[PDB]
């Protein structure tokens, strides 16, 4: 019984380790893509002098 | 199947229309300026505080 | 003009009373009116006619919350029983508006949907984890905290229950039922021979009847 | 109350008599048509004539004072009693066994509830810095 | 309408600003302020026309308050949900506690953001999209933690070892 | 406030029906044009001419015409949004007597009910004045529930 | 002890909640606008001279 | 003062043993308390973006402190539950934490 318990435990460990990288890629790529829209939303270079 | 209905306002000279419904209605209410009477077709759903008289005879709302 | 024609175009801020129907909120359509008339002059002394059948929307700034679907203006003659010669005239301009619902979809409906999804995940969590009640109670607490957002964003009218309000109440009842049923499950999971005896109907149902439709050691 | 422009040599002020022909020193309140404030009780409501200091080379005024006591029942229900209950629950964590594994889950959640009541009072207390309210001391 | 001119005779087609006496708004920086004189055809063809002067203020927000008091705490709190992948899958590992209480804190941030965002429906604000994103991510990780805890606590008395899942375990071990 | 009883006399409007006069002793509401308030329904609309002898005869406050509005709250918003969830959360504390002492984290659920009840108190505190005439009925239930 | 506390606490809370809520459920405005005045002050009960 | 009280509770999780199973309860719920108190701070302090105030810096320091404590507590819990069979003990960890930590030796074994 203990050996089969350890088998289930090891399976859970491997699945958890895989889904960590999957979730990390999701979080990082999503945050970067959302805030790069903020990074590229600059005031356009209009053909006018500055206001001051 | 047709029906003859009154459709004048208040105490104006009487006028007549042709209702396709099976009833004509009289609607009476009072605001600050006086009494309004509305005549027409059917039996509409009125707000609370309004007197309504529906009837199934021709030329029956006055 | 030399003819004697006067044109007067004053501005105004019109704050008008409108029966608001919240039945289908935030997907509601409203029809709001502006009744205009000569206050002290009746139709026998001053006659008012609409300039056009419709209000002028040529210089209408775009609304970020409503779309005007229809607009028209109607003149009404009102006669009273005591006075058959003097009409009372009014011009009522109505506007049928449709709300743009994206704001309430994003800020109310989606978190409620997420909480509704999170409600059912406690039934795949085993009892031996010691985390069933933590999950359920925290989902309930998240909804309770979200009630602050919902109260601050959704109007406080009692004419009808909003559709968004029905969704919120359904979700909250859902999580409460989940907590009750999870308590029943946990009470079942710790039943022991020392304190309980298995009824024959429980064995006849859950150990042989139901399981034949599913898979486990039995 | 004072004359904005005229000084004492032109307009002289005195405390104004009630319908009773006696030297009053009080704000008049009609006892039949006055509905008392639900938050405040008027203890003293006097009236005085303040003359200014003598000039070697401020104008006189009539001051009406209202000494008003707050009626704290709302704060007794919404703040004080939940704080008392939370304090009893903070007492009773020490009677929990260590083997139950629930001491943090009780005491720190009591702290969380206390933060919720801090949010409750955040929009009620005065914002001045001359002293600290006793209810904030208690919280 | 004509525009005024400066000492050099150049036409001032902008909002004038006393640069010595100007104090910037604490949240808004002015980048451009062009001025334009517009002429339009009259309300009746052939009749008198209409004219107006338009000044456009191109104003850029300084986002420091939202960065300091909203965005950075929300990002750091939403990053804690990835730490549930390193807690043990057993009683006392607290796997679900972290993942669901991060969502509770994120709901508190929803209350924080609902007081500041505009209430228009032409578009979704960037902060709104980020909050919805991190909440969806946290929900998925609560689901994945639930699944992992289900897999790890299968007692052998009532649960049969799937041979194909052990086979895919032995497939994934050398791949990595 | 410009004239007293000796200068003007206040009375209700006299209207006629069928040649018989009556005083209009009510607020007039046009039934066709009236839109009800969203949370208040009008039950009574009386009108009175009040003369109080306590104030002196030379006071403008001797005579008045008072139009009263007795209005019942429509409780639907508060029942749906606040009251039903508060009652249902407060009644879930009885579930802790079914939870075992081993996996049933009794006290965490028990204190979380208290936390939710404090959130509801926070919601209530912004919607009512801080008067001392009475404790609100929802406030009474909330205090009773927190004590329990 | 848990079962005894179940059988004690729950009826107390049920009774307290019912008692609290039957005050509001049975709270109605009076049928007359002025206690002591039998007049209803309605249009239909208009008082002729 | 509430920020100070929440800050002092942050390190106390490192006095909580792992076998209690309540280390992450403490840390995460202190974080929840900070997050709820953020509503109080936003309701009380000015909302200006010209510069970061000292209160803003203290709030951010407290929050980053709590996040760091959570991360390091997860590392500690992971180290506590390392299986002897799957995870062999490296010699450098043994040298740096069983041999070169001879400072306070009320410990044993
Ligand atoms: C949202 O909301 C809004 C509100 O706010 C809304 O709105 C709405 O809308 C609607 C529509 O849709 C509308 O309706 C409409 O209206 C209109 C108006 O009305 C008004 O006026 C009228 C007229 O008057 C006149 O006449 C008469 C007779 O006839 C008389 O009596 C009077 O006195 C006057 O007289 C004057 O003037 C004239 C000219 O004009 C001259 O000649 C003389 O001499 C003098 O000076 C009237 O009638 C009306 O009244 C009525 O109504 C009221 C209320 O309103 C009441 O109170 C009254 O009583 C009445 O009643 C009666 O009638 C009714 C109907 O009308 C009924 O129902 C009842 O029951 C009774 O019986 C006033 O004041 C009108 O006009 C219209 O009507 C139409 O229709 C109907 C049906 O529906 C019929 O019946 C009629 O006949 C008519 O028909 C016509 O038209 C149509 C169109 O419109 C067509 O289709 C047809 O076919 C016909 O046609 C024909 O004829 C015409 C004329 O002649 C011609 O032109 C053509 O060509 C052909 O031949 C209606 O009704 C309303 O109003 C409104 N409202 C407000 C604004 O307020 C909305 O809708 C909403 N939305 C949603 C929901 O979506
Ligand atoms: C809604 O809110 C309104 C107020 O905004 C309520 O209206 C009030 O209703 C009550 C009860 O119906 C009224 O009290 C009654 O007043 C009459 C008239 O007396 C008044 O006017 C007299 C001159 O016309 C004046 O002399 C009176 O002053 C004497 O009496 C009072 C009261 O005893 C006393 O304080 C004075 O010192 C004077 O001695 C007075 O101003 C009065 O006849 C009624 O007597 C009844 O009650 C007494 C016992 O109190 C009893 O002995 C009598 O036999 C009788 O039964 C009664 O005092 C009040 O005036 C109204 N307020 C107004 C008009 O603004 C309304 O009821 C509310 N509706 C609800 C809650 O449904
Ligand atoms: C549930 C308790 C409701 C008590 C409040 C109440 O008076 O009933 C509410 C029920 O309105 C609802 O339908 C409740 C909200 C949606 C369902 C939530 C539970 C699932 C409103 O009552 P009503 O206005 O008479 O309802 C009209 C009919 N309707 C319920 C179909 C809309
Ligand atoms: C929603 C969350 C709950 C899912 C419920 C699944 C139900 C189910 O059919 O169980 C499956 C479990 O299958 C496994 O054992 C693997 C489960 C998924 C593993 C991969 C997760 C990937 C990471 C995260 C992304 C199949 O079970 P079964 O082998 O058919 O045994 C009988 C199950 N029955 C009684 C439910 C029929
Ligand atoms: C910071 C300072 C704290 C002050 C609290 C204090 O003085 O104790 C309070 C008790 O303690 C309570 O909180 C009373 C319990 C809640 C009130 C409910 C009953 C209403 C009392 C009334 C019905 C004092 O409350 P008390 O003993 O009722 O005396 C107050 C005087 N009173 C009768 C005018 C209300
Ligand atoms: C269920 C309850 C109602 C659902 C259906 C509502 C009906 C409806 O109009 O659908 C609308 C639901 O709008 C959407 O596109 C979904 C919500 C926005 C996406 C999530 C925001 C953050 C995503 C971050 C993670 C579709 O209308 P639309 O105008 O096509 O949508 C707006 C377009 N936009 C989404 C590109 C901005
Ligand atoms: C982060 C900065 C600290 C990184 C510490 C890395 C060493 C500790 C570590 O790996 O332990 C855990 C992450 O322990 C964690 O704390 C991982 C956190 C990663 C996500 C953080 C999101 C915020 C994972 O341990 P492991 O991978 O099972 O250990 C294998 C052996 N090794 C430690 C040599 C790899
Ligand atoms: C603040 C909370 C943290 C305190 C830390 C104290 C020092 C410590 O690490 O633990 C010590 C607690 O000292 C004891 O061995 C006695 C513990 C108290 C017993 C009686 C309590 C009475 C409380 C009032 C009635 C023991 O430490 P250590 O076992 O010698 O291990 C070395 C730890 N070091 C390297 C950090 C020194």
């Amino acid at each position: 019984t203990g050996e089969e318990v350890s088998d289930w435990v090891r399976m859970g460990k491997a699945l958890d380790s895989i889904c960590f990288w999957a979730a990390l890629v999701l979080f990082l790529v999503g945050s970067s893509l959302i805030f790069l829209g903020a990074y590229f939303n600059r005031v356009p270079q209009l053909p006018y002098p500055p206001c001051m | 199947g047709s029906m003859i209905c009154y459709n004048q306002q208040s105490s104006q000279p009487p006028t007549t229309k042709t209702c396709s419904e099976t009833s004509c209605y009289k609607k009476t209410w009072r605001d600050h300026r006086g009494t309004i009477i509305e005549r027409g077709c059917g039996c509409p759903k009125v707000k609370p505080g309004i007197k309504l008289h529906c009837c199934r005879t021709d030329k029956c709302n006055n | 003009d030399y003819t004697g024609h006067i044109t007067w175009t004053p501005p105004a801020i019109f704050k008008s009373y409108c029966e608001i129907i919240v039945t289908h909120f935030p997907f509601d359509e409203q029809n709001c009116s502006m009744k205009l008339g000569t206050w002290t002059y009746d139709g026998s002394v001053v006659v008012i006619n609409p300039e056009s059948d419709q209000p002028d929307l040529s210089n209408f700034m775009e609304s970020g919350e409503w779309v005007i679907k229809e607009s028209r203006g109607w003149k009404h003659w009102v006669f009273y029983a005591c006075c058959p010669s003097t009409p009372y005239l009014d011009i009522t301009y109505h506007f049928v508006m449709q709300r743009l619902p994206l704001y309430f979809i994003v800020n109310v409906i989606i978190p409620c949907l997420l909480f509704s999804f999170l409600t059912g995940l406690v039934f795949y969590l085993p009892t031996d984890s010691g985390e069933k009640m933590t999950l359920s109670i925290s989902v309930l607490l998240s909804l309770t905290v979200f009630l602050l957002v919902i109260v601050e964003l959704i109007p406080s009218t009692s004419s009808a229950v909003p559709l968004i309000g029905k969704y919120m109440l359904f979700t909250m009842v859902f999580v409460i039922a989940s907590i009750i049923i999870t308590v029943i499950v946990i009470n079942t999971h710790h039943r022991s021979p020392s304190t309980h005896v298995m009824p024959e109907w429980v064995r006849k149902v859950f150990i042989d009847t139901i399981p034949n439709i599913m898979f486990f050691s039995t | 109350f004072s004359s904005y422009s005229y000084d004492s040599s032109e307009v002289s002020l005195q405390t104004g008599l009630s319908p009773e022909g006696q030297e009053r020193q009080e704000v008049y309140i009609h006892e039949g048509t006055f509905i008392e404030n639900g938050q405040w009780e008027i203890i003293h409501k006097p009236s005085r004539l303040i003359q200014p200091s003598v000039d070697p080379r401020r104008r006189e005024e009539v001051t009406f004072y209202l000494i008003i006591r707050r009626k704290p029942l709302f704060y007794l229900v919404n703040v004080i009693a939940p704080c008392i209950l939370i304090t009893l629950l903070a007492i009773f964590v020490f009677y929990l066994p260590p083997d139950a594994g629930e001491k943090m889950g009780l005491s720190i959640f009591a702290l969380l509830t206390l933060t919720v009541f801090l949010l409750l009072l955040a929009d009620k207390v005065p914002e001045t810095s001359l002293s600290v309210p006793i209810i904030i001391k208690y919280l | 309408f004509v525009f005024a001119v400066d000492d050099e005779g150049k036409t001032i087609s902008k909002i004038d600003i006393d640069t010595e006496a100007y104090t910037e708004n604490g949240e808004w920086a002015i980048d451009f302020c062009p001025g334009v004189i517009r002429r339009h055809d009259g309300d009746s063809a052939g009749g008198p026309g209409e004219t107006d002067v338009i000044y456009s203020l191109i104003i850029r927000r300084k986002p420091l308050f939202y960065v300091i008091n909203i965005i950075v705490p929300c990002v750091l709190i939403s990053g804690l949900v990835l730490l549930a992948y390193f807690l043990p899958a057993q009683a006392g590992g607290q796997k679900c506690t972290v993942s669901i209480n991060v969502l509770l804190a994120q709901t508190v941030f929803l209350f924080l953001i609902a007081q500041k965002t505009p209430e228009t429906s032409l578009s979704v604000p960037l902060l709104g999209r980020y909050l919805i994103f991190v909440m969806v991510v946290a929900t998925l990780i609560v689901m994945n933690c639930v699944i992992v805890l289900n897999v790890s606590l299968r007692t052998p008395t009532t649960h049969a070892m799937s041979p194909r899942l052990r086979y895919v375990l032995l497939e994934l071990l050398p791949q990595l | 406030l410009k004239y007293t009883t000796k200068e003007i006399t206040l009375s209700l409007k006299q209207a006629e029906e069928d040649g018989r006069s009556y005083p209009v002793e009510w607020i007039i509401i046009d039934p066709e044009g009236f839109t009800e308030n969203g949370e208040w329904e009008i039950v009574h609309r009386p009108a009175r001419v009040n003369v109080d002898p306590s104030v002196p005869l030379d006071s403008p406050n001797r005579q008045d015409v008072t139009f009263y509005l007795i209005i019942r709250r429509k409780p639907l918003f508060y029942v749906i949004n606040i009251l039903v969830p508060c009652v249902l959360i407060s009644f879930m504390i009885n579930l802790v007597f079914y939870l075992p002492a081993d996996c049933g984290e009794k006290t965490s659920m028990a204190i979380s009910v208290l936390l939710a009840q404090s959130v509801f108190l926070l919601l209530i505190s912004k919607r009512l004045p801080a008067t001392s005439m009475a404790i609100p009925l929802i406030g009474k239930f909330l205090l009773f529930g927190m004590v329990l | 002890v848990d079962r005894l506390c179940l059988f004690v606490v729950t009826p107390i809370m049920v009774v307290g909640t019912a008692w609290i809520f039957l005050q509001g459920a049975y709270n109605q405005p009076p049928p007359q606008p002025f206690p002591g005045d039998p007049f209803s002050y309605l249009e239909k009960d208009k008082r002729f001279i």
